[PDB]
Parts: C-alpha cells; sequence; structure tokens
C-alpha cells in the first residue's frame, strides 16, 4: 500500500 | 427536495453515530456513478479535490467492491477522508432513471460510463450537494438538495 502525497493509503 | 430509498450502507464501517448505527455526512458532495467502482485509482482525483474541499462524500454507484471498498473505510477511519457508499436504487431502467432523479434533486451530474465519461476526469462541479444524508442498515435519505 501507497500513500497519496495528502495521506490517502492504497493499494 | 429531499428523497428516500431502500439501500443501507455497503460497509457497517462508515457508521459515524455508534449509539444509533448510522451514517450522517453535513453538507456533503454526492458522486453518482452507473458503473461498479473496484478499483480505487480512478477515484483519487475526485477524492482529493473533496478532501482538499473539507467536505464528507457521499458515492451512490453499481456497487463498490475489493480494494476500492476496503481503501475507503480505512481512509475514512484515518481521518483522511469522510466518505459512505451506497448501492443506486432498483435495476436496470428503473436504476439510470432514479440515479438521474437524485442528481437533478442535488444538482449533480451522473457520471455515465455508458456515454463515455471517464471518473478519473470528474470534478466538483459534477458532484451533487444537499444540506444533510441520513444512511442506515436499510436506507438512504437524502435531506434537501441543492
Amino acid at each position: 500500500w501507497m500513500t497519496t502525497p495528502w495521506g490517502f493509503l492504497h493499494p | 427536495e429531499g428523497m428516500q430509498f431502500d439501500r443501507g450502507y455497503l460497509s457497517p464501517y462508515f457508521i459515524n453515530k455508534p449509539e444509533t448505527g448510522a451514517v450522517e455526512l453535513e453538507s456533503p458532495f454526492i458522486l453518482l456513478a452507473d458503473k461498479k467502482i473496484s478499483n480505487i485509482r480512478e477515484m483519487l482525483p475526485v477524492l482529493e479535490a473533496v478532501a482538499k474541499a473539507g467536505k464528507p462524500l457521499l458515492i451512490i454507484a453499481e456497487d463498490v467492491e475489493g480494494e476500492a471498498l476496503a481503501t475507503l473505510v480505512v481512509n475514512t477511519m484515518r481521518g483522511i477522508v469522510k466518505v459512505a457508499a451506497v448501492k443506486a436504487p432498483g435495476f436496470g431502467d428503473r436504476r439510470k432513471a432514479m440515479l438521474q432523479d437524485i442528481a437533478t434533486l442535488t444538482g449533480g451530474t451522473v457520471i455515465s460510463e455508458e456515454i463515455g465519461m471517464e471518473l478519473e476526469k470528474a470534478t466538483l462541479e459534477d458532484l451533487g450537494q444537499a444540506k444533510r444524508v441520513v444512511i442506515n442498515k436499510d436506507t438512504t435519505t437524502i435531506i434537501d438538495g441543492v
């Protein structure tokens, strides 16, 4: 899972 | 004007009112999609724009499953976003007609894949709005839509 620069955690 | 249909939350984890077991979003944006959402990637743009705007989001679609559903739940728990998802009311042609009704009631625009619309290209102007939204296990109630 990654984390967008704005903090959204996703696969 | 307001509306109500027999479609409950797609996950009990969208609940934000433990005591009653309901979901209540205040002044939220409303996304209307005529497709099934399984990959969150195509959602990031609209989600970011809504998160940055500081408003909750109600998603009405064919379905929201897999990783998609899971990331929405985990990031609402983490306070990055605040969203709730339910399936569109009815079936077949009736579903399309009702989805369009909600759009008109809330000033939103149905992101129809049939006519070739891309969710990645969805904007805030395409989202609907209302004063309040209440969701429980069996129903969804839209209160005073724009």
